[PDB]
């Protein structure tokens, strides 16, 4: 188990790790988060009391280094940093550690939400969406734009998300305008998965990675490419019934954990309804139409 | 974006365009069969290509050949639609390339849209006038060139004849659809009120007879009178 020690919490501030989250006073002897698990990507995020304008954090895995965070008081945020010097680091941590500075991250043993959630989230994807070499962590927040709300402002601040276009010439076979147009199952296999993500499971990772962003920073266009990233693979006639199989477990998850007040802004209407009633793969996500059916029958 | 009665006039403007109406691309006949079922037969159609300031109707013809073996040809109907416009545009020269195409029903944008993805200069937008283009068909030499058709073809018709000469291409256009509603909402009367005066004759290359200035103005109060009568005949008033 791994730890993220503080500097300190000298602003009031909501603290998101993971699908947990718990609240700091100003000024409180709060010192960070231990019992982190090792074998996953972690986010700590952030929403400050006096002003929840900026949702931002921290996507990181605590086997890539040694990671901490301090509150600048000039950017007015909290920053995730990297310790090379292994040594003070194991002794601050230890130290907070015997003082019983630290919440443990509380996950229960039965638990394999955070598992089910990032299966195919890999630290070197996260690090090639998000573009910032010199750190080996990555910056995320509720205003970044993607690369194709860019298209249509600062490029070192996107976020680069797979352009996904049903009209476009990508999308669009010249000569099989409608055959393509009306069954996605070339622009999926051809030109997605074997022609940009190589398999599956970096196009899940992607799709899981936007999922994420959008729940814990509200961020618009992250919630676009989840939604367009699921689409693509309903829209499809022709998909390796193991990969309907796993989104239907991937989405499952992600419905399940979403929190039920955003559904209003976090699920598109016409998507689902589209998706699990009217498309190729109507009646491939059973689980996925059990739960959204006994969750948000409403947006249905 | 759309078109409608405020930018009405940009209809005819130097900046080339067309209407692109696919109400008689595809046609079919409903009959019974010996065992009582329910049966189509197809005919011939056409898609209509309007330029509303030359007044030169570009006619696809349509022929029952491109359904055999088909399905949803409905659908495939407004996609072979758009083919066929697509074709014509990448057939002409840079300068004769149409900066805007107007289609006449909804579902004919996204077929449209994904045919002309190599042309992003060139504007797909719906309408909001009702355009009575469905009833080309009542036009006796266009119905004839379409139905004798045994192969598909594409044949030039000048729906305006040479009424440029005299008036503008706003007020031939309001002819066109006043004609060509009042063929729509009763075509016998219409054609009635066309032919019945055997001395101003439809000339051998022409649609529309070769009425005078003065002829035109009693075709056209003629054709209102119609439109009205048909409309208390419907609605009881
Ligand atoms: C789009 C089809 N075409 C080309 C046949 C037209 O609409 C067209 C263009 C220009 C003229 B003209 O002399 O100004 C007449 C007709």
């Amino acid at each position: 188990m791994n730890t993220v020690p503080f500097t300190s919490a000298p602003i009031e501030v909501t603290i998101g790790i993971d699908q947990y989250s718990f609240n700091v006073k100003e000024n409180q002897p709060f010192h960070g988060i231990k019992d982190i698990p090792i074998g996953h990507v972690h986010v700590i995020h952030f929403q400050h009391a006096d002003n929840s304008s900026m949702r931002y954090g921290y996507w990181f895995d605590c086997r890539m280094g040694n990671f901490y965070i301090q509150y600048d008081p000039k950017d007015g945020l909290y920053k995730m940093m990297e310790e090379r010097d292994g040594a003070k680091f194991e002794n601050i941590v230890h130290n907070f550690k015997e003082r019983q500075m630290m919440v443990s991250y509380p996950k229960i043993d039965e638990d394999d939400t955070w598992y089910n959630l990032t299966e195919f989230v890999q630290m070197d994807k996260i690090r090639k969406i998000v573009r910032k070499d010199e750190n080996q962590f990555s910056y995320v927040d509720s205003s970044m734009t993607t690369v194709q709300e860019n298209e249509l402002s600062d490029p070192a601040h996107s976020l680069n998300y797979t352009v996904i276009n049903f009209k476009s010439r990508e999308a669009i076979r010249p000569g099989h305008e409608m055959e393509d147009f009306l069954d996605k199952s070339y622009y999926l296999n051809t030109v997605m998965l074997q022609g940009i993500f190589k398999n599956s499971s970096n196009y899940f990772g992607e799709l899981q990675f936007a999922f994420l962003n959008a729940m814990f920073f509200g961020n618009y266009g992250s919630s676009l490419q989840w939604h367009a990233m699921i689409e693509l693979i309903c829209s499809s006639a022709t998909v390796p019934k193991h990969m309907l199989d796993k989104l239907d477990e991937i989405l499952y998850y992600q419905i399940k954990t979403l929190p039920e007040q955003y559904s209003d802004i976090l699920l598109n209407e016409r998507v689902w309804n589209i998706c699990l009633y009217s498309s190729f793969q109507k009646n491939s996500l059973h689980n996925t139409e059990k739960i959204m059916e006994n969750k948000y029958p409403e947006l249905l | 974006g759309a078109m409608n009665s405020s930018n009405y006039a940009e209809l005819f403007n130097n900046d080339i365009k067309l209407f692109v109406d696919d109400t008689n691309v595809y046609r079919v006949t409903v009959h019974k069969t010996f065992e009582g079922n329910v049966a189509t037969k197809a005919i011939n159609g056409c898609i209509f290509t309007l330029n509303p300031k030359t007044g030169h109707l570009f006619l696809k013809i349509i022929h029952t050949s491109v359904w055999a073996g088909q399905k949803r040809l409905s659908q495939l109907a407004k996609w072979k639609t758009a083919e066929e416009v697509s074709a014509l545009v990448r057939s002409l020269p840079k300068e004769e390339q149409p900066k805007q195409i107007i289609v006449t029903r909804k579902a004919m944008l996204d077929p449209l849209e994904v045919h002309m993805l190599d042309f992003p200069n060139i504007a797909i937008r719906p309408t909001e006038l009702r355009l009575p283009f469905s009833a080309a068909m009542s036009i006796d030499k266009l119905s004839d060139v379409v139905m004798k058709a045994t192969e598909p073809q594409m044949v030039l018709f000048n729906i305006y004849d040479d009424w440029l000469d005299r008036i503008s291409s706003y007020t031939a256009f309001s002819r066109l659809t006043l004609l060509l509603r009042a063929l729509k909402t009763n075509e016998e009367s219409a054609k009635m009120i066309l032919l019945s005066d055997p001395t101003i004759t439809i000339k051998s290359y022409h649609l529309w007879p070769s009425f005078t200035d003065e002829q035109w103005i009693t075709i056209e109060s003629q054709m209102r009178d119609l439109i009205l009568t048909e409309y208390g005949r419907k609605y009881n008033v």
